């Protein structure tokens, strides 16, 4: 996790 | 970047992150050059010395940021790509000639006070504008030095360095498709490019029209702010034909 | 039409601070 979670929806 | 410093709010609304999906992490830059239209390094999508070959589904393009890592609800925007062009001329194998590529992004992306395209130079910038001496400015989310990574954005402005001490720098050759720049060390100011931040823009801004234009896109480098080294960059302008080319077919 | 001109400076006319580097090595 050193990148904040994108929303889902993006992935 | 290297000896660079924090990028101000919307100070680089072209700006453009790569972002692998799996694993969660920076990949280079980019830029914005319209609503469906991201430009970068060949290299950062495809490079078979480190076994790189990105396809379209393994990527996502991040516009309008500043924090590094953060999730900037309801500034940025994440867009997944319709394509990626790869110059057909692009030598990965020997020197990265032609480092250069296109992505076509699946929407058009919302302007925002963040968000907003750099213009491509025409033939009478370039020749106005790419001479040694003259500033332009890199921008990334790569590392802080050689050998840690920034909170947010950062900026660097560098002078274009003559062919003749670019080509003196260094055993690769250079082609007429790249130009350096950097400071030389009897200039005592420092600063350049390093990982992470391939693929992103150098401007310029035109004094006769107060517009920015983007010359070159940030290749490489044999170290990161080294004495007597320089970054290099592909020349945008000389590859036009190819960006127009992709455009209009596309 | 609007390329390289940013909602932040060039379209409100604020300078950011270090463009003037830049417009100073310009000749
Ligand atoms: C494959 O991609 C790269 C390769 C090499 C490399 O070791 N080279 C030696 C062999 C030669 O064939 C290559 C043309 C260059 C260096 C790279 O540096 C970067 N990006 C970082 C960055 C840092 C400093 C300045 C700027 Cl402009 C860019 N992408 C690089
Ligand atoms: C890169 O991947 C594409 C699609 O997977 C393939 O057609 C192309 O030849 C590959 N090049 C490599 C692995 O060097």
């Amino acid at each position: 996790g050193d990148f904040e979670e994108i929303p889902e929806e993006y992935l | 970047i290297v000896e660079g410093s924090d990028a101000e709010i919307g100070m680089s609304p072209w700006q453009v992150m790569l972002f692998r999906k799996s694993p969660q992490e920076l990949l280079c830059g980019a830029s914005l050059i319209s609503d469906r239209w991201v430009l970068t390094a060949a290299h950062c999508l495809l490079y078979p010395p480190w076994d790189k070959n990105f396809t379209e589904n393994d990527l996502l393009v991040r516009i309008g940021k500043h924090s590094r890592t953060r999730y900037e609800r309801n500034i940025e925007k994440i867009s997944m790509l319709e394509k990626i062009y790869i110059h057909p001329r692009y030598n990965w194998r020997e020197n990265l000639d032609r480092d250069i590529a296109l992505m076509k992004l699946k929407k058009p992306v919302a302007f925002s006070d963040y968000i907003h395209p750099v213009c491509l130079p025409d033939r009478e910038t370039a020749a106005s504008l790419l001479q040694a001496g003259y500033k332009g400015r890199v921008t990334g989310w790569g590392n802080l030095k050689e050998t840690g990574q920034p909170s947010v954005l950062q900026v660097v402005n560098l002078p274009i360095v003559e062919r003749p001490v670019c080509k003196d720098s260094t055993r690769i050759r250079i082609t007429d498709n790249m130009f350096c720049a950097g400071y030389k060390p009897d200039e005592g100011k420092r600063g350049d490019a390093c990982e992470g931040d391939s693929g992103g823009p150098f401007v310029m801004k035109s004094p006769f029209n107060n517009r920015w234009y983007q010359m070159g896109i940030v290749s490489w480098g044999e170290g990161c702010d080294r004495d007597g080294k320089y970054g290099f960059y592909t020349h945008v302008f000389r590859l036009k034909k190819w960006i127009q080319k992709v455009i209009d077919q596309f | 039409a609007d390329c390289g001109l940013r909602p932040l400076f060039e379209k409100k006319s604020l300078e950011d601070k270090t463009e003037r580097e830049l417009l100073e090595s310009y000749i």
